[PDB]
């Protein structure tokens, strides 16, 4: 159901210095008639410039194979830009030359202290980090074992029994035959 | 279960070996005392329950005697060759009646002394003829034999 709501919603588009549209993330616009400018909520002045005059073909749209909501919203009027204590955002862009970032630090003691724990030092661990039956008794619970399920691994049956292996493994030949290959694979029948 | 208590006596069936009474296998599994499990004890194919009183009579390899396993050799031919497994429960002991019939008459198969030679099922027609002596064996695989046409085109050089 995407549509159009009116696409007449004309908008202008202005480009901003970064310090003040991150800040942003209400002042006072003068229009004097073709030199605009801003009285701004405190606090400096600054001048706007027309980008282009001609903007057609450029729209604004908002947004609520897999379709979603569309919401249209309108036009482009105009293309903008802010131009601008203006010696102090100088200063503060020659403060833009200054920053960097650190050194690496020295470890400065007897050293051996340091490197003890290097190669051996006896102190292990200290971390959690990857450390890792009767004959006719043993028949009747697999005769009731293959009561339930017949076509069934051995694997699973000397953890489900998980009694006397071995004699398990004896009553398992003795009245049972076990499939080798197949889909019953070391299943008992 | 009575497949458990049915099985039970189809295994005191085979372990006792003899032709018991059907009362008396009832005694002899005491607990058992149904009718359903004698119903498929004369269906059983292997057990062969007679109705002449109590006969018990097993199946598998019924060749108790070399001349019954003369027979088994020339029941398979040009078929396959069983190994030795219904022999030694049909009849005790056989390898030593394989050393006794030799020369084609029990052609095993010597797998290994460990092994207590796992036997098969042939026979040919002479079989033994070991007095070739194991000097003239090395001398017959030493010889080596100009292959396609040259060995007949030697013959005629020699003779054949």
């Amino acid at each position: 159901d995407l549509d159009l709501e009116r696409s007449n919603r004309q908008v202008w588009l202005v480009r901003l210095p970064m310090f003040l549209a991150e800040k942003w993330r209400l002042g006072k616009i003068r229009i004097n008639k073709s030199k605009i400018t801003l009285l701004l909520n405190e606090p400096h002045e600054y001048d706007l410039e027309l980008t282009k005059k001609v903007v057609e073909n450029e729209y604004v749209f908002t947004e609520q194979t897999i379709p979603k909501k569309t919401a249209i919203v309108g036009t482009v009027c105009h293309e903008c830009q802010v131009m601008p204590y203006h010696k102090i955002v100088e200063q503060r862009r020659n403060i833009v030359k200054l920053n960097n970032k650190e050194r690496i630090t020295t470890l400065d003691e007897t050293v051996g202290v340091t490197m003890s724990h290097t190669g051996m030092s006896m102190r292990s661990d200290n971390s959690n980090f990857l450390k890792v039956m009767p004959k006719k008794e043993i028949l009747d619970y697999l005769f009731k074992l293959f009561d339930e399920y017949d076509y069934w691994s051995l694997k699973g049956l000397k953890e489900r029994t998980r009694q006397p292996e071995a004699h398990l493994k004896e009553c398992l030949d003795k009245v049972a035959t076990l499939v080798k290959k197949g889909p019953y694979a070391f299943k008992y029948t | 279960h009575d497949s458990s208590k049915l099985l039970w006596a189809t295994e005191y069936i085979q372990k006792k070996g003899k032709p018991v009474l059907v009362n008396e296998l009832l005694d002899y599994l005491s607990m058992k005392k149904d009718d359903k499990v004698i119903e498929l004890l004369k269906k059983l194919d292997r057990i062969e329950f007679d109705p002449k009183k109590g006969t018990f009579k097993y199946l598998t390899y019924d060749v108790h005697s070399p001349s019954e396993l003369l027979k088994l050799l020339r029941s398979q031919v040009t078929f396959k060759g069983i190994s030795c497994k219904d022999l030694k429960d049909g009849w005790p002991q056989c390898d030593e009646t394989i050393n006794q019939l030799e020369e084609d008459s029990k052609i095993l198969v010597l797998r290994t002394k460990k092994d207590k030679t796992p036997r098969y099922v042939w026979y040919n027609s002479g079989g033994n003829l070991k007095c070739i002596d194991e000097e003239f064996v090395k001398m017959w695989e030493n010889v080596q034999l100009p292959q396609f046409a040259e060995l007949p085109r030697k013959l005629q050089d020699l003779g054949l």
